[PDB]
DNA sequence: CGATCGATCGATCGATCGATCGATCGATCGATCGATCGATCG
DNA sequence: CGATCGATCGATCGATCGATCGATCGATCGATCGATCGATCG
């Protein structure tokens, strides 16, 4: 949509790991199941001994939900930001 | 609320250098048929429709050419014969979709372009 | 003498898929129409 | 000089079969949770 002149950068797959980082421990993502905090130690025991497929599985193929929803996202977003108008569909 | 605007349907809107249409739904078995055989027996030249009651070439009129004179003439339809008045259309979702498509150059822009074998020209309805 | 742990099995939630059916949009073979002219007749 | 059937080929409509698609019944393994238990050492 910007025109080309006659005669914005897409950061790398590996840089934007960082920022996945940051937002999957910020909780505005979550695991697919994610049970969260479990409520007694006995079942703490019990997932403790458990190996999730979710934590074997790499990087870039972990399956997770949504906390924030887009309706909320165009609710918060100032509209002076660039990427709001994305905030559509 | 159904007798305001079926009213207001009769009063029409104005046009400038304005016909305002209706859709009735809800159960078979309230008052939809009575209003719609009053006003077409209360409007000047009206036109009773259906859905298998009619066909493309029923509310478009039949163009052809004529065979000694070699002109355009026309045979008169539904939507022609109403200019200016209100047509009436029972079973409006059972029309064919043939039928059907029809609907939206003749309720938007009021013409019926038709291109067939040496024929090419609109009509207003 | 018992307290800690790593492995195994049964059971269950669920995310998914194959077999089958009737319903929706569409290609297209068949029926009809039409336009000029021709052959028979008065 | 005019009126009545005939054959043909393009053009249009339409109806019929078919291609396409959302849905449910039957099944099942991927993922997980808990119980079982055999093994390890204070
Ligand atoms: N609100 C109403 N006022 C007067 N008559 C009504 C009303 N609702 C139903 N009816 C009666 O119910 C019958 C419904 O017939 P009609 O509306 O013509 O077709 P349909 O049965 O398809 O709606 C009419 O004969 C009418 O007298």
């Amino acid at each position: 949509r910007i025109p080309t002149v006659a005669p914005i950068k897409l950061w790398l797959k590996k840089d934007v790991k960082n920022v996945w980082e940051n937002l999957v421990q910020l909780d505005f993502f979550t695991e697919k199941s994610a049970v969260g905090l479990r409520d007694n130690a006995t079942a703490a025991f019990y997932a403790s001994n458990y190996q999730f497929q979710g934590t074997m599985i790499p990087f870039d193929l972990r399956s997770y939900q949504m906390q924030i929803i887009l309706q909320e996202l165009r609710r918060i977003i100032p509209k002076s930001n660039m990427y709001y108008s994305w905030t559509q569909l | 609320d159904v007798k305001k605007g079926i009213l207001l349907q009769l009063f029409g809107g104005t046009n400038k250098t304005g016909d305002i249409n209706i859709l009735l739904c809800g159960d078979p078995s309230t008052s939809k048929s009575q209003i719609l055989q009053y006003v077409h027996k209360i409007t000047p030249r009206g036109v009773y429709t259906s859905g298998k009651g009619s066909s493309a070439v029923g509310l478009t009129a039949y163009i052809t050419r004529d065979v000694d004179t070699k002109q355009l003439v026309l045979e008169s339809g539904a939507l022609v014969l109403s200019d200016g008045g209100v047509c009436c259309i029972d079973e409006f979702d059972k029309m064919s979709d043939s039928t059907r498509s029809v609907l939206h150059e003749v309720m938007e822009q009021q013409t019926i372009s038709i291109a067939k074998a040496g024929i090419i020209t609109t009509l207003n309805a």
